[PDB]
């Protein structure tokens, strides 16, 4: 972190250790399907 | 009396900051106050 080696003495306060995560979690309320065959359904509509 | 008046009138415990567990919610983003 200081990039040199010799190092002066005292107290310091360098890093922070971050738990890793374990296991996973998963709900996802069942939903259904989206009716997209109407984007190639019927005629196609014109821009106006 | 007159110390510990003044630290019990204003608005401001260490070994359970981790238990605590904003002296707890202050590590979420890391930095400390250093004793």
């Amino acid at each position: 972190s200081y990039g040199q080696f010799d190092m002066n003495s005292g107290v310091y306060s360098a890093s922070y250790f971050n738990a890793q995560p374990r296991g996973y979690y998963y709900v996802a309320n069942e939903l259904e399907e989206c009716a997209l065959d109407v984007l190639f359904k019927n005629i196609a509509p014109q821009i106006a | 009396a007159l110390e510990d008046l003044l630290f019990d009138k204003v608005t401001l415990g260490y070994m359970k900051g981790y238990d605590e567990c904003l002296i707890c919610a202050q590590y979420v983003a890391g930095y400390k106050v250093l004793p």
